[PDB]
């Protein structure tokens, strides 16, 4: 048997429990993405296209709600806050192609290797966005590519040089059930958000196929 | 570079000019606390089920 | 470059003074103590309602109510006696790594990847918990916050600094600098006139709240320290690190006393805590288990298995009646 | 002789009631296994458990004693429970196929409007279709000649009911699954197809291995269903219509009937005991 006070306590508990459930349903329908990369890599440009510590930009595109967490303002050891983002659907990585001469590219290559090989991000797919494609294209004419990579034995032409940097980036992946989606950022069109959308829809389908046993 | 080295030296100086006691004495005091408040440790010494508020109140 | 050599001479002086003051290990003196024996604890309650990994918790001063925080942006105040939910505060930021319960029970605080500590007034005029004050000024994720009293609070962040705040004004009255790395833990003395902090540089320090100066530094670990706790006497503390080993330091002796390590354990410690009499040391691990140690002997006296995932938080009531442990599977458990 | 038959049939019934039960239990205990997909796999196990405790035991008696020794009322109950509980089991496999199809073809629906209420609706429809086949003979569509012999417990051989009951229990389900799983195969192939040279050849090899996996898995699913229930349902469409000059050997009859009733022992294995999540949960429990 319950007294008046004990009964009112159970009533309060049940109202809270109802809200807690409703909020959980409407928060499992968002696609959560981690924005990484170097400081002046072109993270800014991607944030702008989608619109102190962590900055969250949420947007709706084609009946699918996205949330993009930027952690560029967290100057600390990556280890101690990288486990918090284990559940993310994909990682968006920004690389400044034209920054190799100014090496900045070598720093980016190292960060990429690390986030591919973390025990928490073994299968989380990466969507790579190679920025400043036009600025790269005009400057390789004068200042070559062999300066950054002595191994480069190919000619200094836009297509071949950009494709070299891409194959070199895709080589760090050493695990299946994990794909890298590289794309040279296309001006200020809605093509950039389309690349994120297509990649997300492809990793949803792949996951379902694996559950059935057909992938 | 020089200022922070001065800071380090002065701090280390302070952490050397303190009065320390022999581990034997320190250790005996910790042991004494644990055997003069031992009757009051429900986790250490299982509590009667009537007085356990997380089973039968 | 001569200050370097002077500092290195001072290092040697300190080392030799500690060696002189060492005469007999705690193990020798407490050999005569009869073993505590097998301590077999069985979960009494299981609190459910978090839908994501629990990162922190804190018992109330009355030994009945407990706060908990998880990555789903919820701060739920439970009632361990009957498992009734008394509050559910929605966080403006889901990324929470610490929570605290005021000694008077009138407030709670939290923080995380957002470099801010928020204070919530539990008991207000309209009966609606809102954000009263938000304290900004840290440049890194807040890792621990402890209510010094109903008007002051102490926090440690990832910028390698700890600060003392004035909740009424919101400006950090004092700042404690000196750590070489991230500050991961923090513990107040029973008198609340001193506190200790553990950093990723594998060292611990003793701070004076009134003066804001580091009294002593302790360096025995081989990796970063994740948890720290004062001995109930107030004259010693225990630390846990990724080295998979705990250690006990004594302030007056100014050096390590014992070590709690096993060859069968290779995973790190997420949290440590003591009992009411100080005879037990409960430590959470990454092997999904919690081990009970004999603080006076360094011999395991139990194992609190029952969690699916890593044990992230752990605590003991003021009256010592029960111990609660959270985990990355979003389940709290009172053991007793 | 009859001792041997009793033992063997007793083993089939025992293994079935054990297997199905474990699957039902694991879901209720481990909150890991509580998603829309695992609910439909669990409701298959519940339907097969009901077959194993109501239908199978009485059918084994009719086989060993080679006569119906339970009475005319019990006879009608058996026939009605047999049709209801085995119509549901075949249509549960089409519910799993339809849920799987929507997930591979519509990614947006999967995230948003895929509910645990969808599971309930699919489960309810399987049992509805069941009743619609079993109710007609019990009230209407029944000849006195069928119940002329109290020593026999036989289904209505009315040519009308034969078409209604045989098509709407096995032939229509078969076509539906063949089409749905056919399109899942097409979709799978599309995705599979769409120092660094070492990586390149590892990619071309993973594609070939995944192509082999998508053939094997569909083979086990469609194969089990067809080789278990099809031998039965060919006979049960031809024989009623071709009354004279079509003597079934007594032996053949028994074999094909119980080959069918053995799908309620293989359905637990193919759908639950093979997937990783269930295996892992069983290791945690035991
Ligand atoms: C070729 C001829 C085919 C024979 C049958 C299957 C052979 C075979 O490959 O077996 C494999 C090994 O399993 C054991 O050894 C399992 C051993 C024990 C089986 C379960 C327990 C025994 C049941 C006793 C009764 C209770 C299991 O199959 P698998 O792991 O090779 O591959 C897949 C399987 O084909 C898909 O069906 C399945 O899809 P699902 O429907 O979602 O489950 C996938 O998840 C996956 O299991
Ligand atoms: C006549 C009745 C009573 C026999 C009951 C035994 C059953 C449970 C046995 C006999 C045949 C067995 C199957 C034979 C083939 C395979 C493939 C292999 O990878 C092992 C699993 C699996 C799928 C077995 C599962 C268990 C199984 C179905
Ligand atoms: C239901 C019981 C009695 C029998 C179970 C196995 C039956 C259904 C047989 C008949 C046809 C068989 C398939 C025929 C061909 C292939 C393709 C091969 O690359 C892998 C094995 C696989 C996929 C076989 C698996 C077993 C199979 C499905
Ligand atoms: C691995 C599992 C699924 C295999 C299942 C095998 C089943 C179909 C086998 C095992 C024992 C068999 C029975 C054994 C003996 C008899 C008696 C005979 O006068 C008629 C057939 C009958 C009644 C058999 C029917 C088929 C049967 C039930
Ligand atoms: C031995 N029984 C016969 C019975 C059945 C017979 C006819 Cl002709 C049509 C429908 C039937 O219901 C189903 C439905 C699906 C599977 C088996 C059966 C069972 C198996």
């Amino acid at each position: 048997t319950l007294s008046a006070e004990e009964r009112a306590a159970l009533e309060r508990s049940k109202a809270i429990e109802k809200n807690l459930k409703e909020d959980g349903i409407s928060a499992a329908k968002d696609v959560k993405l981690l924005l990484l990369g170097a400081g002046e890599s072109g993270k800014s440009t991607i944030v702008k296209q989608m619109k102190t510590g962590i900055v969250e930009t949420h947007f709706t595109f084609k009946n699918l709600h996205f949330r993009l967490f930027d952690v560029g303002g967290q100057r600390s050891e990556r280890k101690k806050w990288i486990h918090c983002f284990e559940d993310v659907t994909a990682i968006i990585f920004c690389v400044a192609l034209s920054g190799y001469d100014q090496n900045r590219m070598h720093e980016s290559l190292m960060l990429f290797d690390s986030i591919c090989n973390n025990k928490f991000f073994i299968d989380t797919s990466i969507i790579l966005f190679l920025n400043k494609k036009d600025l790269f294209g005009e400057k390789i004419k004068k200042s070559p590519l062999t300066i950054c990579f002595p191994e480069y034995t190919g000619p200094n032409t836009y297509e071949d040089a950009a494709a070299y940097i891409q194959a070199q980036f895709e080589s760090k992946n050493r695990s299946p059930n994990k794909e890298i989606y590289c794309h040279m950022t296309c001006a200020t069109d809605t093509n950039n958000i389309q690349v994120v959308f297509d990649a997300v829809t492809d990793i949803i389908i792949a996951n379902n196929l694996r559950g059935c046993g057909l992938y | 570079s020089i200022a922070q080295a001065r800071k380090l030296v002065e701090q280390l100086k302070m952490e050397a000019n303190i009065d320390r006691i022999k581990v034997s004495k320190a250790a005996a005091d910790l042991m004494a606390y644990c055997e003069a408040h031992a009757k009051e440790d429900p986790l250490l010494t299982p509590v009667p089920a009537s007085e356990n508020p997380f089973r039968e109140k | 470059d001569q200050l370097r050599q002077e500092a290195e001479q001072l290092k040697n002086q300190i080392r030799d003074a500690r060696k002189a003051c060492a005469d007999a290990t705690l193990s020798q003196i407490t050999n005569n103590i009869d073993p505590v024996g097998r301590i077999q604890m069985r979960t009494r309650r299981t609190l459910r309602g978090h839908l994501a990994k629990i990162y922190a918790m804190h018992w109330g001063t009355d030994s009945r109510l407990l706060v908990s925080a998880s990555q789903d942006g919820k701060l739920i105040i439970w009632d361990s006696y009957t498992t009734n939910k008394v509050h559910a505060i929605p966080l403006r930021s889901s990324w929470v790594m610490t929570c605290a319960y005021a000694p008077s029970g009138n407030y709670v605080a939290c923080g995380g990847l957002d470099n801010i500590c928020s204070i919530y007034n539990l008991k207000t005029r309209e009966g609606n918990v809102r954000v009263s004050r938000e304290l900004a000024g840290h440049t890194g994720y807040l890792s621990c916050c402890r209510f010094l009293d109903d008007n002051q609070i102490v926090t440690s962040s990832g910028d390698t600094t700890c600060a003392l705040w004035d909740i009424e004004t919101g400006q950090q009255t004092t700042t404690f600098t000196g750590h070489t790395g991230d500050v991961m833990s923090l513990s107040l003395a029973p008198d609340t006139r001193l506190f200790v902090s553990g950093a990723c540089d594998a060292s611990a320090k003793l701070w004076d709240v009134r003066e804001g100066m580091c009294r002593q530094t302790f360096t025995g670990h081989e990796s970063d320290i994740n948890a720290i706790c004062f001995f109930p006497n107030g004259n010693a503390f225990a630390t846990g690190s990724d080295d998979a080993t705990c250690r006990l330091f004594d302030l007056r002796a100014d050096q390590e006393l014992m070590t709690y390590s096993h060859d069968n354990i290779i995973c790190g410690i997420t949290s440590v805590s003591f009992s009411k009499s100080g005879r037990l040391l409960l430590a959470g691990y990454d092997d999904f288990n919690c081990n009970v140690w004999d603080a006076l002997k360094a011999d395991r006296a139990g194992v609190l298995a029952g969690h699916d995932n890593r044990v992230s938080c752990l605590g003991v009531t003021d009256d010592g009646m029960a111990v609660a442990t959270g985990s990355w599977d979003s389940f709290l458990k009172i053991w007793n | 002789y009859q001792v041997i038959t009793s033992l063997l049939l007793g083993t089939l019934i025992f293994c079935a009631v054990l297997g199905n039960a474990c699957v039902v239990a694991a879901i209720a205990l481990e909150r890991s296994l509580q998603n829309v997909a695992n609910y439909l796999i669990g409701s298959l196990a519940v339907t097969d458990l009901m077959v194993s405790v109501l239908v199978l035991p009485m059918a084994a008696l009719y086989q060993v004693l080679n006569k119906w020794t339970l009475g005319q009322v019990t006879c009608d109950l058996f026939i009605a429970l047999d049709v209801l509980c085995c119509t549901s089991s075949i249509w549960h496999l089409c519910a799993i196929a339809l849920d799987r199809y929507w997930a591979i073809t519509d990614p947006i629906d999967y995230v948003n409007k895929r509910t645990p209420r969808r599971a309930a609706a699919l489960i309810s429809l399987t049992w509805l279709i069941g009743f619609l086949i079993s109710i007609p003979p019990m009230l209407g569509w029944r000849t006195p000649e069928d119940r002329s012999d109290p020593d026999a417990c036989t289904i209505s051989k009315d040519h009308g009911y034969t078409i209604y009951s045989t098509f709407g229990a096995f032939y229509i389900p078969l076509l539906l699954m063949l089409v749905l799983y056919g399109r899942i195969f097409r979709a799978a192939r599309f995705r599979i197809r769409k120092k660094n040279e070492r990586n390149a050849e590892a990619k071309r090899k993973m594609a070939l291995a995944r192509e082999r996996k998508t053939v094997k898995t569909l083979g086990i699913i469609m194969g089990t269903f067809i080789l278990c229930w099809l031998p039965f349902f060919i006979v049960a469409l031809v024989l009623p219509f071709c009354e004279s000059s079509c003597h079934m050997p007594t032996l053949l009859g028994a074999i094909i009937n119980w080959l069918g009733y053995s799908n309620s022992l293989l359905n637990p294995v193919i759908y639950a005991y093979f997937n990783k999540d269930f295996q892992n949960a069983f290791k945690k429990i035991i």
